[PDB]
């Protein structure tokens, strides 16, 4: 039976969330790609490249009509005329409005697609700008983070193909399966700090007990995501747990928050 | 149309214009341009990075002990290497001395990037070059693993894996959705595999898929999580309880046990896997042992890497050696200095930037990031690219240049240089590799030897993470178990005005990162990625990069299918996001 | 010296005398007798129980709801079993009806026992009485990889993978340190695989011992752990939430994509690791298709298990047929009723225990525990059992009888009633499977057909696995999610006074649990278990239970070396703990 | 290079410490097996029965005496003359005590061994009684339980052979590493029970959200393990997680401390 075709578009980013779908461990993204889903655009796996590229993209936008999920990572500069991001000599953005307008609904991985991430940070010289900001006119769902858990990736797309629907989500468009809840309402190290239990300074005494991490900047208060939950790397770590304070890294503007070790 | 010489080469962009925009099996946005003559030669080669973010920009104002977090954004795929120069720069800058198990850690972090990065770039990002993944539909599944076991002990070999592997790749196919192998180049007279090794390495495609998930848990446990962990200045964040009350929340035992268990995994996967098809490639790819040389035989550069003595980044310290080949004497390795101005310089008279003086190159510690997209009289318009103008400005990659030489960086780059400077182990395990196939040591100096020496890293890299975890090991059986020095991380503490380096080998070449700390904040950051280095675009005096470089001399059999042109830039591993930064 | 007959044996015990004291590779504590006769020919079995704990005594005065948790721990091996019977007689003695998920959960988690416990008493209990570990020293990995492929699919079979085990298995004995190997049986005439087999066979076992602890995932997402997993009354605890906030609290997608991994991975190493090497012992093995016969050709046992209905254990939803052959009628399966006092009883005149008449049989609602240790007579003393006394108190396990008969239970029993009830899916694998290995039907009715019906159940069972969790996909499609009923989980609820049977298809067989509550407390808690059935002593007639009869009539090459004995206890899979609680 | 000989009995037991040390995910129980130490007597493992079986014990302890760990699963019944357990025709306490001379140190490993478990439970029939009440003058390391977490298992041992030496231990015994802090102390629901948000029946929208189980009997609070933080199988869950509370399993007399369900 044909599988759901899938483009998977790129403007500015560092490729962080590729490489995170990659890591997928239940399904592997060798089954998502073999029996999940037909990635059938994709410049960081493609064996075309060039004109043969461009014409995989016009083929599938075309034949698949109407049909296709668009995956976006990264997002469209607005300065310089577009040309911040050059895809077949012209400005990224007119790719992303082609690619927007044929496709179903529309997956914003990763902060940079959601809401700008470091690229769009003070004084954000390229004018990066969101996915929402261009296209009003589709479905987007936002799976934020730099990049997003592995397992969340895989999931989302698992919901889509199992149940026939999009995943349901807050007001942000974020799926309510995981970004529902914030970091610091599931997380181990909410005794010490209901108990006023810090790490001061790294390395100290609290730190070797695992003490919260609050007086060192983490931000696991005012983030939703699902790390302190489902974790990271097939269930092996966190931030928190591995001793660093949550960045806020799926919130919109956490870069521009103040300092990761203030509060 | 224009004709002059550099480096040995004759630069001409008379004749048919070919343009690969995207370069696709990279990280990011880059175009190439080449032109041909008659004879399907290529005569010019045209590199441009496609995409700009302006971290440096960014970068100003902030913390220095934040900087870290912003610059590991450069890249996910390289994944921790900016964090890595970050800190170091910042610990430079202020005099900071981590303790010895943060630096064990931090040579761990790398050294499980090198493996996992390497691997990924051989299966997913250059393999299909090789491979001809629609010709393994072809191939007999007992004469596959009759193959497979003369290559190689690995396990996973029967004549009923290949064709489950087979029959696999059949029914993907079979609806016609061919995905990712849609419009390749399947069946190019360059693809030389006969169809038992074309299944064979599409086998492997999909373990190595599979498998390089399990090695970044090793970077999960240190750092938290992959992509882009976590780090401090002064150390590491991971701190260390093995005997303790609450080792529960800390390294402890059961979370050292787990990253003995990936070091294993994946040295027995890179030595049985990775390493037998990367000379399965080199025994039926020979004549590209002398294709894509490039600038190899010329000028190359490793700042070097992997300090085993803590905080010191001399030559007595750092496993994986540093020096500068220039003017094709190898005999002639030469020290590098990164504070000194006449060696690192970069140049934006070919690139979207402004300058004072756009004729002359800047030292990092006088960068100057002020973008400026002007693509001037290109055939087609400033939106609209149909030519871009290389006699003009032409690309968002700064040229680096050491002192004024263009230079190749990356793992060929490296293992010339540690070759030269007769590091045992390396002279070893290249004169056993080229022995094997029977060529000249003059082979790896090519698009195929990039590819090798690639392969040679990764098992290079996976022998050191357990020689890093030992050292670790050896510690904490000391009672020696700091894992950050915490006396000047508070602004009150640092020089009023200082500036620092930090610099290491990351996966594709020689990595920088040179910081002005004043009163408190970030006044100056500037960054030089190895693929600013390689894909470089031209200097005032008209000196092509390594990229530019190996793409000349190039014959191409069907000039609409660029796959000679894919096969050298995918051997230099591009990260285009890295370049740009 | 006596002599009498019973079932068609001749029950003698002059002759030599024989201990085997302990027995290993078992769960918990066996001693085992036998006397055989100048042709080394046993005429006489003694199966003891020498372990007891007490729980049906433990479990009187707690609270219905806490049951499973206590009872679980009967058995950390067959391990869930125990509490799935036992929530299943608290509900039915209340009247409490589970929501369909839970239902289809309970049966993951049951399938998934059968799965894991099944591969581990393959390879880690019984897999050295049919593999000569020091013989595959001899082996010629070449030759092995060959063997493999023959056999299998299985990927992993090279030639350098079986010269890597054997090497590794090498420097293991090299310094005498042979650990779980020393003084075994190697050499033994009875060992009849070629070298080859036994390198292969040897690989699988550790690869067994390896994937074993992956398949315990599922009880992990839905009970918490493995071993010892947590249920409810009312259903399972693993409330599901798919598409809500907050779903990172519960069973969420990510969880259950979890679970479908495992799913296909236990199905792939079960149907081409562990079937292939049970039809190889087989093959080289055919004699031991008749020996160890026993009572599976004249009575066997099943109650039945995996009901597909929720809350319906008839025979249109239980999967895995229930009901009793008797007296070699295979024509004739009769219908299990375990309220009926006639059916289920427990004698004791042969056992540690006090009856008021240990004349007669008692059924488990009328069941009593009372310890007695008084051995009588055994050449020693009280403290010193040189030799039990089967004449009289021999054993720590009671007596079961199914209206009076002595019966086998367990993977064979429940073959042969599916077979004969005509269940076609089991006829066909039967029939498939003894004409693969050129046997007739009546092959399987042996200590050899024992181990090839446990490994054609992981099979079935891993089968199930994916048939349950598409059962519950397909509910959570439709928006079913509940997976405990509470109407009844209040005491205020319940009846005053009730009494419930909990019944399963453990993986060594038929498992019930009688309870009694009264007062919102546990009045009676008696437990018949698989191994108590098999492991059986004698009764007020003499009936010997189906180890007693399976160890009649034995040949023994070497009376000093019990490789025989060990060969069929083993088949029977004893789980010692479970048999005496 | 010789490995260390450990020698592994079984008294009263359900064998689930055994089944749980074979579930080590790093290192797989093979490489401790092959690798770390010689595993030289136990009895679900080993090839050689009855007679042959006594050899392997007697040269074990006669050739090493002074050198070998001993571990013990399960515990020595005292009633009927200690006959509720038997082993080669004697009681097991026989073998225990002969066991326990030779040891260097003993693992006393689960509940059973370390307390007692659930043939201790009252009325207690067979008189169980933990392994330090019977052994007096050895080193003996508590690692309660039922039963330890698999990764535990091993991780103590590799400290052990690593380390060469005992992990230190609080005042009963057990391994301060893991045993050091309560189950609530790093339990991801404790931000539900500091806010109050509690399960009060099965699958009410509270359990479905991940809500905090101490109004089911959860008895975190007073359990000291490793549960919450390095979990179970590989990391992938733990009994809250699934929605259990806490039993108590790894404290002395759990079973006898009232109702799972109640306070
Ligand atoms: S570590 Fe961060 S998320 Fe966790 S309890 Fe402390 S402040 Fe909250
Ligand atoms: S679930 Fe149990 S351990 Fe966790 S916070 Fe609630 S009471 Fe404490
Ligand atoms: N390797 C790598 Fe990325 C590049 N170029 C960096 O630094
Ligand atoms: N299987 C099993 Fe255990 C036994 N006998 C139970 O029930
Ligand atoms: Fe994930 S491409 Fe990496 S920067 Fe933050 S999401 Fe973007
Ligand atoms: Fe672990 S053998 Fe199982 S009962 Fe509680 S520990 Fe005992
Ligand atoms: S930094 Fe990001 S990865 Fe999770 S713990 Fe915080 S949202
Ligand atoms: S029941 Fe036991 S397994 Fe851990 S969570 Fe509680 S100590
Ligand atoms: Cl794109
Ligand atoms: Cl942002
Ligand atoms: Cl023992
Ligand atoms: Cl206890
Ligand atoms: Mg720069
Ligand atoms: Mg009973
Ligand atoms: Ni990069
Ligand atoms: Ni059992």
């Amino acid at each position: 039976k044909p599988r759901i075709p899938v483009v998977w578009i790129h403007g500015l980013e560092c490729t962080c969330c590729t490489e995170s779908f990659i890591r997928s461990a239940h399904p592997l993204a060798k089954d998502v790609i073999l029996s999940l889903i037909s990635l059938d655009y994709d410049d960081t796996l493609m064996a075309a490249a060039g004109t043969q590229a461009e014409e995989v993209f016009e083929d599938i936008i075309t034949q698949y009509n109407g049909k296709y999920i668009l995956a976006v990572e990264g997002n469209p500069p607005l300065g310089e005329q577009g040309m911040f991001c050059i895809s077949s000599g012209r400005p990224f953005i007119e790719k992303l409005k082609r690619a927007a307008a044929g496709a179903s609904a529309i997956i914003a991985w990763g902060t940079c697609a959601s809401w700008g991430c470091v690229q769009a940070a003070r004084p954000n010289p390229t004018q990066a700008t969101p996915i929402d900001k261009v296209i009003t006119d589709k479905p987007i769902i936002k799976v934020p983070g730099c990049p997003p858990i592995p397992d969340v990736m895989s999931a989302i797309i698992t919901y889509m193909v199992t149940f026939d629907r999009l995943p349901d989500v807050d007001r942000m468009g974020r799926p309510l399966m995981f970004y529902g809840q914030r970091i610091h309402d599931k997380c181990y190290r909410r005794a010490h700090f209901d108990a006023g239990e810090f790490v001061q300074s790294w390395d100290d005494d609290a730190a070797r007990k695992g003490y919260c991490l609050y007086k060192m900047g983490c931000k696991g208060p005012t983030t939703y995501n699902a790390c302190s939950s489902t974790r990271w790397n097939d269930g092996v770590s966190f931030p928190i747990q591995s001793g660093h304070g949550c960045l806020g890294c799926a919130e919109n503007g956490f870069w521009d928050r103040g300092s990761f070790y203030s509060r | 149309s224009t004709q002059y010489e550099t480096q040995g080469y004759t630069i001409n962009n008379a004749g048919r214009r070919l343009v690969v925009d995207p370069i696709t099996r990279i990280e990011g946005h880059m175009r190439c341009e080449v032109n041909i003559n008659d004879q399907n030669v290529i005569t010019n080669a045209v590199s441009c990075g496609t995409m700009f973010r302006g971290l440096e920009i960014i970068l100003q104002g902030r913390d220095p002990r934040d900087a870290w977090a912003f610059v590991e954004r450069i890249c996910g795929v390289c994944t921790g290497v900016h964090a890595l120069a970050s800190v170091y720069a910042i610990e430079d800058a202020i005099g900071i001395k981590v303790p010895d198990n943060a630096n064990i850690i931090r040579n761990i972090m790398l050294a499980t990037l090198w493996c996992h990065d390497h691997l990924v770039h051989f299966y997913q990002l250059a393999g299909m070059d090789w491979i001809d993944v629609l010709d393994a539909l072809k191939a007999d599944p007992r004469k596959t693993s009759e193959l497979a076991q003369s290559l190689s002990s690995w396990p996973k070999s029967s004549p009923g894996y290949f064709f489950d592997v087979q029959n696999r790749l059949k029914k993907f196919v079979e609806g016609g959705q061919l995905g990712i192998f849609r419009n390749g180049y399947w069946g190019h007279p360059q693809y030389k595999l006969p169809p038992e090794a074309n299944l064979m390495g599409f086998a492997h495609y999909l373990e190595a898929l599979d498998f390089q998930r399990e090695i970044v848990k090793i970077h999960a446990v240190f750092g938290g999580k992959n992509p882009h962990p976590n780090w401090i200045v002064g150390g590491m964040p991971c701190a260390i309880n093995i005997d303790e009350s609450g080792a529960v929340g800390a390294v402890n035992m059961e979370r050292l046990n787990l990253v003995q268990s990936i070091i294993t995994r994946t040295a027995d996967f890179i030595n049985n896997v990775m390493i037998p098809d990367a000379l399965a490639i080199g025994q039926f790819n020979k004549p590209w042992s002398e294709i894509g040389t490039g600038l190899s035989d010329k000028c190359v550069l490793s700042y070097g890497a992997f300090p085993d003595i803590a905080n010191d980044f001399g030559e007595k310290s750092l496993l994986m050696p540093g020096g500068a080949v220039i003017n094709g004497d190898f005999n002639n390795v030469l020290p590098v200095d990164l504070v000194d101005p006449q060696q690192v310089q970069e140049f934006v008279d070919h690139a979207w930037y402004r300058y004072p003086n756009d004729q002359v190159g800047r030292h990092p510690f006088d960068g100057i990031t002020d973008p400026w997209y002007n693509p001037g009289d290109v055939k087609g318009s400033d939106t609209n690219i149909q030519q871009l103008n290389e006699q003009e400005r032409y690309s968002w990659i700064k040229a680096p240049r050491w002192r004024g030489n263009a230079m190749e960086v990356g793992p060929l780059a490296r293992t010339l240089i540690a070759y030269h400077k007769g590091d045992a182990a390396t002279v070893e395990s290249v004169d056993r590799m080229m022995s094997a196939l029977n060529l000249p040591l003059s082979g790896i100096q090519s698009t195929l030897g990039r590819i090798l020496c690639r392969a040679h890293e990764a098992q290079w890299a996976a022998g050191k993470l357990q020689y890093f975890f030992d050292k670790l090991m050896t510690n904490l059986k000391n009672g020696n178990l700091a894992t950050a020095s915490t006396e000047k991380w508070e602004p009150a503490t640092w020089p009023t005005e200082c500036r620092g380096v930090g610099f290491t080998e990351a996966p594709r070449g020689a990595l920088g990162h040179w910081a002005a700390i004043r009163d408190g904040k970030i006044d100056l950051y500037q960054c030089v990625v190895p693929t600013t280095w390689n894909a470089s675009p031209r200097d005032p005096k008209g000196q092509i990069g390594a990229y530019e470089a190996a793409l000349m001399n190039t014959k191409m059999a069907i000039p609409e299918q660029p796959l000679e042109i894919l096969r050298t830039l995918h051997s230099f591993d591009p990260c285009l996001a890295c370049s740009t930064h």
